[PDB]
């Protein structure tokens, strides 16, 4: 195993592929068919990068410390040529007058994730994947005993791809058209996989090639491949919780609403975060109070014409929905004081947010 | 706090 | 107490002033057509003064610091904040927003005793920023020798000087100010140094400094900062300023070679080996897993050949602190300190003790 | 490590 590559060709791959056991902290380097493959893994997921080899090379393979190898290459001057060779149980890195000898672990000992069959495949722009994750991600549960709520649901229906996330209290659903007839399939991608799915996008020209199996997901973009194991479990039904025939509808500007709830939040209970909403003819009154008897009150002009109502909400949940929406106007759809509110951009139905209230 | 379910 | 002020006139003061309950509160005082905002932790105090154009009533109270600041910052750009007292609570009013905060009495707020200044001098903000930035990184971190956890401020002749050391490395920076000063030395704690810097915005206003026996005061614009001094005796740094061996190299080239060798050095001990010879420097690093780095540079050196060990974090910190083209290293032997300096300025000197 | 004092 021998190769010489321009530092600039190694940079992005090394940055994309980078422990419980020692070898998991190493990169699997393989020279074959005039291509250098770079592989990283944590047992649950795998990232593979392929680099073209223009300069003379010799085939073979080894494993080297991931962060040490990356930091050396990144630390080298702009336009450096990196010569890599094997000399016993060590890897030799040479550029300019710099020399590095790293400790290896055998390529044979590197974990190889089992071969699997794809059931669904589709292509989509990187921007479509970025929107889907960003619109729902904040709604995923944090270390809940119900392990399934800790990931994100990826559902294919008709010609659309959907993302769903919930913690049992609040929900986020985002659907995007894909222009391909797809079968009905639902999978749970873990938190780590979602972070990696998002990490791999550069929003550029290259489309994202997605493959979904029964217990795995694969994403291809340019010369990188990302693979993750799926969450074993059964996600709840999103349709079951979207308000039925709402009799109460409110419109208001996104920024004014976001800022009024953020000011009332300061004077709410630190652990419970309860705010009181009073809705009436073209008006919203938000009130908060805490155990030390401090009080906040915000009044806004809104477009509302239904019955007068008092409903309680956790202000972190409302603000998360509003920070998530990047629009001018917001629609709130309510029924009664003990039922959920649907929050949406007033000019787009691609994303919906459902928040369950609190009694005070 | 109430449940969605 | 009653006042109405434009949010934009409250924001920089509120930023600039923010275990016992009252320490989490700001002391608000309306007097002589001016609103004073005061913060304290019992070791240090920050006081801001705001002019009152609009109608007001004199008085004073204390309110939760972060809660009051958050409300003001959370209000729209160009908002007018009306403040009033109604019993045991403070009323904040702007637009259609209303806030009622819990108070604590102004009389219960800690008032640091009046002290006497022994030395006073004025200096530009830029002169204070340079002095702190050139030496700060060299202060010890939570060392048992409490006196090394702060910074030495020394006045001598017409110069002000900052010194910082952790027993292994040292940073000294001296600046002329244009005033005949008495010989005086004080230790400003870590927390006071962070605050001294934090108060420098980088504008026209000069900094007015007053040094007492156990206190330091800094005035800039409409802010006053006061800190208690460290009650100890700083070591004899002058005894450690060395030389028959001198090296000259480009700052960036050198900084980058030491940073690459650093990757392959011991994570806890950070030892690198330096080999100096005719117009050449060889840097080598080893670790417990037998990994090895080697860097060779062209330098200007003509003395005897030498091998010296150093902690690479200490060398890099000195080089990140020097924003210059060339660096001079002043050696004698393998068991003695190196003096690192900008090759074109003697205002700042760095002394690093080697390792075996 | 040496050791200035």
């Amino acid at each position: 195993m021998k190769f010489t590559v321009e530092r600039e060709h190694l940079l992005k791959p090394l940055q994309q592929v980078s422990p419980t056991l020692p070898i998991l902290g190493n990169l699997l380097l393989q020279v074959a068919d005039g291509t250098l493959s770079l592989t990283g893994t944590d047992l649950e997921m795998e990232m593979v990068a392929r680099v073209a080899l223009v300069q003379p090379h010799e085939p073979g393979a080894t494993t080297v410390p991931a962060r040490k190898f990356f930091d050396i290459c990144r630390g080298l001057p702009e336009g450096a040529e990196i010569a890599v060779q094997l000399e016993g149980e060590r890897m030799l890195v040479r550029s300019g007058r710099s020399r590095f000898s790293l400790s290896t672990l055998p390529a044979a000992d590197f974990p190889n994730l089992d071969d699997w069959q794809s059931e669904v495949e589709f292509t989509l722009p990187q921007a479509t994947m970025k929107r889907l994750i960003e619109a729902t991600q904040f709604s995923m549960a944090h270390q809940d005993v119900r392990y399934y709520l800790n990931g994100m649901l990826f559902e294919t229906e008709g010609e659309e791809l959907r993302t769903v996330a919930t913690d049992g209290h609040r929900l986020a659903v985002c659907s995007m058209p894909i222009g391909q007839s797809l079968p009905s399939h639902s999978v749970i991608v873990p938190r780590k996989g979602v972070i990696e799915l998002m990490r791999m996008l550069d929003g550029g020209d290259n489309p994202l090639r997605v493959q979904i199996g029964s217990n795995n997901i694969r994403a291809h973009v340019g010369d990188f491949i990302f693979t993750s194991k799926l969450v074993d479990g059964r996600f709840p039904d999103y349709r079951r919780v979207l308000p039925k025939n709402p009799d109460k509808h409110l419109e208001a500007g996104c920024d004014l609403l976001k800022q009024a709830f953020a000011r009332a939040a300061i004077l709410s209970n630190e652990k419970f975060r309860g705010v009181r909403l009073y809705v009436s003819e073209n008006q919203l009154k938000i009130t908060a109070n805490n155990p030390e008897q401090e009080e906040a009150e915000e009044i806004l002009d809104v477009t509302y014409s239904g019955a007068e109502m008092e409903i309680g909400f956790n202000v972190s949940y409302v603000l998360d929905v509003l920070n998530a929406l990047k629009c001018e106007n917001v629609r709130m759809m309510l029924t009664d004081s003990v039922s959920s509110v649907q929050i949406e951009d007033a000019a787009s139905q691609s994303a919906a947010y459902v928040v369950m209230p609190m009694r005070l | 706090q109430a449940d969605l379910f």
